[PDB]
RNA sequence: CUCGA
């Protein structure tokens, strides 16, 4: 639902009024129906309501980043002159409520309602469709207020007490109605931890299989808890028959359950589950006590002694620069590392001062908003800031704006501040214009068929293993193992195959090979679909949005554009790396590569640097010139150690990065071939997006470097 | 007191710091 | 806009126009804060727009010399010892001297407290040196910062991001219809009102002979009058009512440079951008869920936050092809209801309340019979009015104007009146309209803290106090750590110190955090104003002093505790909040931001006549720009048809649009989409 | 399985899904059956081969996007691709 | 632990404000019959207040009178402090004509029979020699708070100038509870509700209001179905 | 070229475009956009638009 | 004042002891305003009878298990706070349950003197191990609302009397929400929806039809003041 | 030109 002014609504649905207006003989003809519509006679607000029912309308906010910038919702007649929107799709449409405005569409033709009410409605679209997880959950006001009721006291009013003496147990409820009348009278509080009779509640799976486990908990049937009050309430937000949750609704908590909730139960299910969560977290939110004040702002305790301590070593390199036993080059960098680490002990004498009860650290804390480096900020010191020239000020502002800085310490704070919000204006038109270019080279890519049939594939690193035997899972499964397709079954070191070819790599289906022993799966890919011109779906995996196989004739183009192009606006590597690799250009970092494979040469001097390799097999030696600048990569030589600096005798594999920085993806294409050449530039953009935390599929850059390799030059005619 | 010198009413100022050229 | 805004501007430093530079001809480096900056061009006060940086305020004691540059004063310090001898410096004079820090710690005598001091030094260097080095110090504080910035109280606690928009925002205020002064103030309201120029400031001394609300005559003690002629109720650049009050009565000693009336956005003398509300920070069933504002519906009833807009409407006769316009009461086929608000020329009445749509001037003009549509012709036929050459032009209200009419100005060729070659006849009408604040306008305070109203409680749904004073206004709590201006928070415990009072225990002598207060502090009557200038004023552990002696109420009950939070009652259930929460007075203004100028909405109107694509713009009655953006979001959703309604019928196709407003008024279907215009067009250009 | 369908959710997209192929797919299904629906309350007082009236019981007012979206869900159609 | 029908006694502070305490009350009872009847007081007591004036010179609120101080938009938010009773129950008007100089208060009205000025020491407007006041005030009854009727909406011609009718004679409510949680047999909640008024009723007059209105009221779950 | 022309360098695209003498399929979803057909994609594929819906053969007495 | 008719009360039967309530249309915003109070007097103020305190024979200065059955101390405690029970006399009334043998214990192999009425005696009470007996002394009394076990420590006689928490109040669990409602041209009127969930002992009719009497009793004491006007 | 997100 949205609620729009009733004054839009008569404009916008106008005709559909005079419609109305003529046949109920309100109006004689069509013509003096207009009249009263412009005149706004008390007749058209009663008509007015008939008309809007159940005729969706599309609301849009700019800039329109990902396709959930625009959503489709049911009108509600509201007064006033405001749009009211909902408070859970403000995450899609990054919309705060300091003045934005939204634009407001009305579909006349029965297919363009019907691809409103479908495919655009709001409730149709909870997850984000680049990376699958959910948007339209809990973020603010709500988390607090769930992390509030879901929290164990161990003083609370209400708590249980063993049976000791006279007295029996203490704290033993026999209902959870029970629960919420001894929490009305005053003896018990929500969230002090008690034992209650629960009958409506599925056990957790590992508590249902004890008592039952034959059968499944059935509703009616009781079991005992030692949990909260609130802890139950929350519980019974989500549907019926799901396992009982014991534990403390952080903001991760929450989102692990909505994802969870996706997979398994239906669309409505989760749309109105999640309604539910944000009603229950609004009440507990305005109950949690949540509040700013000067005294909530705690100062560190040792705040004098820190920084005297500092202050002695700051002035002891100025001593050792008085002497000139320092370069004025020298002297920046040593008092930075002393504020540096001047601010590190400031933030822990924070963190251990600070009690948990505190707002500031309740609202970082429960994933609500804000960081610690904020709260930092706040109470201890701002730290070193910077000039309009990059490096640190060797002088740090002390203060910090609980106390109040000096006019100095204000003044040199501005250089940063403004400059921070000069370059954003820029920086958001190069990632717009990258989004555009990404957005033209990829809008043509279609699913056009179900399967290609190809069982080419690529290998993906679904788990490392430890020295000792542990299994130690890859930081990469998230974007590029989950939602994945097989093309090859998973065989483990039995002949028993786990998981069949072509069956979506689901999350307990990880599972089951993360538990088999298997470290590798070779999975369907969009860069091997040989299909003419579009795309097949079996390659292209599950639809992050639908939670299901992609169906044939979304535009997967335009949906990885805007998936790769709406984090852009916040980078450093940074925003050039990336389009260092979507334009092909000979990298910065013109990084070498081995072209054979075989004997390392290594004849460094101080002059330059020359490298040789002698080839494994036949060939002739091959020599390269390089300048000193650079620095071998530590390559993962066949001693199977990793931190190997390339010294000569060292056996490296053809195409192998020698020297760190970036190779350049066109001679690694002439080399490797066109295979791991996309494979390169895959995950080298994911690298920039990962160390920003910003989690893009695979699937979504794969697109767009399929491409880029769709066209080979002609050599002899 | 603040800005004693046109009649405007007395508003208090927390300052500790002497005024020597006026605005 | 208000006062303020209009000494920001001629006092503004603007870089852009000729022999500057272009826009596209300005990098990041022409734009951030430069060391020489310091009190001459202000670091805060500047848009966060395309024109960041570009455009700049003059600081507060600074001046231009004949040549060009801008001098700063300072103190001359002679052998370490501070001395009362001013002189101002250029940029490059005062880069071949170092200067102190205003706030350095200053012996009765002159000499500094600690030989090593805070100073500036060339190339923005900043250290600890010799009391024996230090050539210069600075006059004031406030020396940096703009006119504007300077009036933000605790600005050293509020981050530059946030305190450039507070600054940039009250030169936003509407003037109210009443107007108050804030109680937690920092001294300048009264200099930026006086020197704004829109009070009345007596020339000479002398005492008040007769005073109206038209004007106040002055009876100098020579034995000359000078009488001072009101603005009442003027339309400003903006649409702001420009009202001037005398303050002063009959008989009353006024001297030389007092201010004897006060205009918009002053009260006694002093900037009054906003209302002192009573502020309660809690988070309240999600209506002020991120930045969204609740506000207690008392700010409705009693016209706490309404504001006068006035618009101006015009209309000319001209002479035409096949005759001239005329301005009567006499329109076509017009009843005698709707031309009953009208005057015998056809002119709206004073006094009249106009609705969107009613006639404010009756013109017609003479259409000739060769421009009639077939229907049109038949359509004259089967009426039989004849005669009826003239179609109906007359000047009407746009959608969403409403108001009484004030004023109207007639100009007439007939009548000596110099209008254009090609005019006989030139009215203006002057509507005024009273808003009331609505669910959406925009509020704001003094430290970037913004948002628009999400909600208007009644006035019993809002969480009350112990003694049954429910608050005005409900800030989410979230919104205040992340910004880094706690200066809102600290605003709001001095406000209820303010509000309340205070008195200091005397007894065994003054305590130890009221040593540095001067002794008019000791003591406070309630609604008391104070001071705290920016980077001077209120520290915190005077602030913390103070709410532990705050005064009782009427009952000698203490409502808020020594932590600056009170025990408030839940007014939808009566079960009093389980927590204390902080509870105080802050200054909010009305920004001009209103949703009775920001709602729009279109079926059909006017298409530019070239492309055929609907008008832009809510004042041609346009309509909103699907973009490229939005078409790649139909595209991903795969909304094939939708998105080509848009584009054809719902736009530039000429036939299909007529059509569709048929199929919709017959109750038939949508027909099917035809060739844009626009691709028309195209294809004769590339021709 | 799930809380009652209130306003548009109704009936719920899950089901719907299960007679169609695809979200695309149900789009088309519904739009053309509501034009079939209108086509018979416009040509209902003039003239035969109307199309097919409302197969199941229609609510007062109830727009032919929504009717047309009921009897598909109580698989009262057919299909071609 | 059985039933005590519980009581309700006055208590007065001054002329237009009294405490009422009601005990004895179940156990968390307390609070919430003090919203309950705080909520019906400040909302839906009825009153009297001016619905529209008129004053001969002006034609609109945006406008001066020759010799007064205070420009008609200003006199106008002066007489919103008005506080008035009617018996009729039906518009009926009142009057005032001042010559200056001196100051024209609430005092100088003439009320017709049946209504009743409740502050004659109101300040309205200041005048000089040459000043002159005429204005008259309509006076219509209802309860809660009405925004300015529309000229479009009323009959009302072009002289009449409509301004907000701020009809509730109730100024302030709270109220206070005292537990008794002392652990035994015996426990109970007495309420303890504050009232003030704006001398135009008595208080206890507006909780005799505010008790027909919820005794009508609840007396809804009482009917059966 | 008319999906080129619109994206960058207009000028240096209709040179070569009419040098060449270039024929352009109007079938991508840039294209169809401008001269305002049906997109390619979701529900403007031929497998999805061209589709009759006809009642089952069951019906209502009257 | 002025006029304000047409509110009406309408019941959704859910279960047999379950229902919803609804009070529609009510005047902005007098929902939130009755809304707390329907609830508190339904929870509070509805005159109902419960266990006081028990005593179970061999049960001295152990109360941590009970021989002869599964069930320990705090287990039997729980389904005899849930037993459902109504009582014609105000002063407390001592029942006794007593069976011997394996088996199983119910409500209704309790004896209940003349005057109280056990309406649950299906509801199981305690599993009786092989040559097993249970001896064990209820004790009933009438009140209002739920009082913590610790204030019934004087009605338990100084020889293994245990008192419980008194459910007294025969409804279990009430809920209220508030929505919008338009009569005529206005959304602001308010929709008032109330779920009760209550015991056996009485339905939720009746247990509204109880609360609404005792809340035109409570503010007809305001009312008795002057006898004012206020439109209907 | 200036401003709003
Ligand atoms: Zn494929």
């Amino acid at each position: 639902q949205c609620g729009l002014p009733k004054l839009m609504a008569l404009e916008l649905f106008k005709p559909f009024v005079m419609k109305r207006l003529v046949d109920l003989n309100h109006a004689q003809n069509i013509k003096s129906a207009k009249r009263m519509v412009e005149r706004q006679r008390p007749q058209v607000w009663d008509v007015l309501e008939e008309v809007i029912a159940e005729h969706p309308v599309l609301l849009n906010r700019a800039p329109t980043l990902h396709r959930l910038g625009i959503q489709a919702f049911e009108p509600m007649l509201v007064e006033g002159k405001a749009i009211q929107l909902h408070p859970l799709v403000c995450e899609a449409f990054n919309a705060d409520f300091d003045g934005d405005q939204m634009a407001v569409h009305l579909p006349l033709s029965a297919e363009a309602q019907a691809e409103a009410r479908i495919l655009m409605l709001s409730s149709n679209n909870i997850l984000s469709p680049a990376s699958g997880r959910p948007l339209a959950m809990p973020r603010l006001d709500m988390v607090t207020g769930l992390y509030y009721l879901t929290t164990e006291v161990p003083g609370d009013t209400g708590e249980y007490q063993p049976a000791s003496g006279d007295h029996p147990e203490t704290g033993v409820y026999s209902s959870p109605a029970e629960a919420i009348m001894a929490a009305d009278r005053g003896v018990l509080s929500v969230r002090a931890k008690i034992k209650v009779r629960l009958t409506q509640l599925r056990p957790p799976v590992e508590i249902e299989a004890e008592l039952f486990g034959h059968s499944g908990w059935q509703p009616g049937d009781a079991w005992m808890a030692e949990t909260t009050l609130g802890r139950v309430m929350f519980n019974e937000l989500l549907p019926l028959g799901y396992p009982f949750v014991n534990k403390q609704m952080h903001k991760k908590v929450q989102a692990a359950i909505i994802n969870d909730l996706a997979e398994r139960y239906p669309m409505i299910v989760v749309a109105q589950t999640v309604d539910k969560l944000k009603d229950a977290g609004f009440y507990w939110a305005t109950r949690s006590g949540v509040t700013v004040s000067m005294a909530d702002v705690l100062v560190p305790p040792r705040k004098k002694e820190i920084l005297d301590h500092y202050e002695e070593r700051a002035d002891k390199v100025e001593k050792q620069f008085q002497r000139g036993a320092l370069n004025h080059d020298e002297r920046n960098e040593a008092l930075v590392e002393i504020w540096k680490e001047a601010t590190d002990e400031v933030g822990q004498a924070l963190r251990e001062h600070y009690p948990d009860d505190n707002p500031i650290i309740t609202i970082v804390d429960s994933g609500a908003t804000g960081n610690f480096t904020q709260t930092r900020t706040l109470a201890g010191m701002k730290g070193l800031v910077t000039n309009p020239k990059g490096e640190f000020i060797p002088r740090p502002v002390k203060s910090s704006f609980r106390e109040g800085l000096t006019v100095l310490e204000y003044f040199i704070n501005t250089h940063g501040a403004r400059k921070g919000l000069a370059d954003t204006a820029l920086r958001t038109a190069d990632s717009g214009y990258l989004t555009r270019r990404l957005v033209d080279v990829s809008q043509d890519v279609i699913v056009r068929e179900h399967d290609c049939q190809t069982e080419r594939g690529i290998v993906v690193e679904l788990a490392e293993r430890a020295p000792d035997g542990t299994l130690i899972r890859d930081p990469y499964i998230e974007t590029s193992a989950y939602a994945r397709t097989l093309g090859t079954d998973a065989v483990d070191e039995a002949g028993n195959v786990i998981v069949e070819r072509g069956q979506d790599l689901g999350d307990p289906e990880i599972d089951a090979l993360l538990a088999a022993g298997i470290t590798q799966v070779k999975v369907r890919s969009v860069l091997t679909c040989a299909t003419s011109t579009g795309v097949c779906a079996t390659c292209y995996g599950r639809s992050m949005a639908t939670g299901k196989l992609v169906d044939i004739g979304e535009a997967v183009g335009i949906v990885a554009a805007q998936s790769i192009g709406e984090p852009g606006t916040q980078l450093t590597g940074g925003l050039p790396r990336v389009q260092e690799l979507f334009e092909a250009r000979v990298p910065r970092g013109k990084a070498p590569i081995a072209d054979v494979t075989g004997r390392v040469r290594l004849e460094d001097g101080e002059r330059f640097y020359k490298i040789t390799i002698v080839p494994d097999d036949g060939g002739e030696e091959v020599v390269y010139d390089k300048i000193s600048k650079r620095q071998r990569l530590r390559v993962f030589k066949h001693e199977d150690g990793s931190e190997r600096v390339l010294s000569d005798g060292d056996h490296v594999e053809v195409g192998q990065q020698l020297m760190e920085g970036s190779a350049d993806p066109h001679e690694v294409l002439r080399v490797q071939g066109p295979r791991e050449v996309q494979i390169h530039l895959v995950r080298e953009v994911q690298e920039v997006y990962r160390a920003q935390g910003v989690s893009i599929h695979d699937k979504h850059i794969e697109v767009i470097v399929r491409q880029m390799l769709r066209r080979v030059t002609i050599i002899d005619s | 007191s603040n800005n004693s010198v046109p009649g405007a009413p007395n508003r208090v100022s927390f300052a500790k710091l002497r005024e020597p050229l006026e605005v | 806009n208000n006062p303020l805004s209009g000494l920001t501007h001629k006092r503004r430093l603007s870089a852009l126009g000729p022999g500057g530079l272009s826009r596209e001809r300005a990098g990041l480096e022409v734009r951030d804060v430069h060391p020489s900056h310091y009190g001459r061009m202000c670091p805060i006060e500047t848009p966060e727009g395309p024109n960041i940086g570009l455009i700049g305020s003059l600081s507060v004691y600074a001046r231009v010399n004949p040549f060009g540059f801008i001098e700063t004063p300072y103190r001359k310090v002679v052998d370490g010892v501070v001395s009362d001898e001013i002189v101002y410096l250029t940029a490059d004079e005062e880069d071949r001297h170092v200067v102190a820090q205003a706030n350095s710690p200053i012996d009765a005598d002159g000499r500094f407290v600690e030989p090593r001091v805070l100073v500036r030094r060339k190339a923005g260097e900043v250290e600890y040196v010799p009391s024996s080095e230090v050539d210069y110090m600075d006059v004031s504080p406030r020396q940096m910062v703009s006119v504007a910035t300077a009036m933000i109280p605790f600005l050293e606690h509020d981050d530059a991001n946030r305190a450039l928009m507070g600054a940039n925002m009250q030169r936003q205020a509407v003037p109210l219809v009443r107007s108050e002064a804030p109680l937690v103030g920092t001294g300048m309201e009264l200099r930026a009102a006086i020197d704004a120029g829109d009070v009345v400031v007596a020339e000479e001394s002398g005492v008040i002979e007769e005073v109206s609300a038209d004007y106040i005559t002055v009876m100098h003690d020579n034995g000359t009058r000078r009488t001072y002629r009101m603005r009442k109720f003027a339309r400003s650049n903006h649409g702001t009512c420009a009202n001037q009050c005398p303050i002063v009565d009959a008989g009353d000693r006024v001297e030389a440079g007092q201010v004897i009336a006060d205009g918009p956005c002053t009260d006694d003398g002093e900037m009054a951008l906003g209302k002192n509300l009573l502020v309660a920070i809690m988070p309240w069933e999600g209506h002020n869920y991120e930045d969204a504002i609740i506000l207690s519906n008392r700010l409705v009833e009693e016209d706490v936050l309404t504001s006068i807009h006035i618009e101006e409407h015009e209309i000319d006769a001209r002479d035409t092809k096949l005759g001239a316009e005329e301005i009567t009461r006499d329109i076509p086929n017009i009843s005698d209801e709707v031309l009953a608000d009208l005057d015998e020329r056809g002119i709206v009445r004073i006094g009249a309340e106009v609705r969107d749509g009613d006639i404010l001037v009756g013109k017609v003009t003479p259409k000739g019979e060769t421009e009639l549509t077939p229907e049109e012709r038949l359509l004259r036929a089967i009426f039989g009015e004849k005669a009826r050459e003239v179609r109906d032009t007359s000047l009407k209200v746009p959608h969403g104007e409403s108001g009484k009419v004030i004023g109207i100005r007639v100009f007439s060729r007939e009548d000596e009146d110099e209008l254009p070659a090609g005019v006989n006849e030139l009215v203006r009408v002057y509507v005024a309209q009273k808003r009331k604040i609505s669910d959406g306008d925009k509020l704001a305070g003094r430290h970037g803290n913004k948002g628009v109203i999400g909600k208007i409680l009644p006035v019993e749904d809002m969480p009350f106090l112990a003694d049954g004073t429910p608050v005005d206004i409900i800030l989410n709590t979230h919104g205040v750590p992340r910004r880094m201006n706690i200066g809102q928070i600290l605003e709001t415990h001095l406000g209820w110190c303010a509000h309340s009072g205070w008195k200091v225990d005397a007894a065994k002598g003054v305590p130890d955090w009221a040593a540095r207060l001067p002794d008019e502090l000791l003591e406070a009557q309630p609604n008391a104003i104070v001071s705290t200038p920016v980077f001077d004023g209120a520290q915190e552990a005077e602030l913390q002093g103070l709410l532990s002696c705050t005064l009782p109420n009427r009952d000698g009950d203490v409502l808020v505790d020594a932590d600056g939070k009170a025990m408030l009652f839940d007014g939808r259930s009566g079960e009093p909040f389980p927590y204390p929460v902080t509870v105080g007075y802050m200054y909010i203004m009305k920004l001009h931001h209103l949703v009775d100028d920001k709602i729009h909405a279109r079926s059909t109107g006017p298409y530019s006549m070239i492309t055929q694509q609907p008008l832009g713009g809510k004042a041609q009655f346009g309509g909103q720009r699907f973009g490229e953006m939005e078409c790649w979001a139909m595209q991903a959703y795969g909304a094939a048809y939708t998105l080509q309604e848009l584009l054809t019928i719902k736009s530039d196709d000429t036939v299909g649009r007529v059509k569709v407003y048929e199929a919709i008024v017959k109750g038939e279907n949508i027909p099917e989409p035809g060739i844009p215009e626009s691709f028309k067009v195209l294809l004769k250009e590339l021709q | 399985g799930y809380d009652t369908p209130l306003g548009i959710t109704n009936p719920p997209i899950d089901e719907l899904l299960d007679r169609v192929s695809s979200k695309y797919a149900l789009v088309i299904y519904a739009a053309k059956r509501a034009r079939q629906i209108n086509d018979y309350y416009n040509q209902l007082g003039e003239g035969i081969l109307e199309y097919v009236g409302p197969l199941v019981e229609p609510g007062l007012q109830e727009k032919p996007l929504s009717i047309a979206l009921r009897e598909i869900h109580a698989d009262l159609l057919e299909h071609t691709e | 632990l059985i039933s005590q029908r519980p009581t309700l006694s006055e208590d007065v502070l001054t002329d237009n404000r009294s405490q009422f305490v009601i005990e004895p009350l179940e156990p968390g009872f307390g609070y919430t019959l003090g919203n309950s009847l705080r909520r019906t007081l400040l909302s839906s007591i009825p009153g009297a207040a001016v619905t529209s004036i008129r004053i001969d010179g002006v034609l609109h609120e945006f406008t001066t009178v020759p010799g007064v101080k205070e420009d008609v938009t200003e006199i106008i938010l002066n007489l919103k402090s008005l506080v008035v009773s009617s018996e009729e129950d039906e518009p009926v008007t009142m009057y005032l004509r001042k010559q200056g100089p001196g100051e024209v208060t609430a005092g100088d009205i003439v009320p017709p029979a049946g209504v009743t000025v409740h502050n004659p020491g109101m300040h309205i407007a200041t005048l000089n020699d040459k000043g002159k006041l005429e204005v008259e005030l309509v006076v219509e009854r209802g309860r809660g708070y009405v925004p300015a009727v529309q000229n479009r909406a009323s009959g009302a011609e072009i002289g009449r100038i409509p301004v907000d009718s701020i009809y509730s004679p109730v100024l302030k409510v709270t109220y206070k509870v005292d537990a008794t949680r002392v652990e035994q047999r015996t426990d109970f909640d007495k309420l303890i509700l504050d009232v003030e008024t704006k001398n135009s009723i008595s208080p206890r007059d507006a909780l005799a209001s505010a008790g027909k209105t919820l005794v009508e009221l609840f007396g809804l779950a009482r009917e059966l179905n | 070229w008319l999906s080129a022309a619109s994206f960058q360098e207009t000028t240096r695209v209709l040179t070569d475009a009419a040098i060449n003498c270039r024929s352009d399929k109007l079938n991508g979803l840039k294209e169809n956009v401008i001269i305002g057909k049906l997109i390619p994609a979701g529900t403007g594929i031929n497998r999805y638009r061209n589709i009759a819906v006809q009642p089952t053969e069951e019906a209502r007495a009257a």
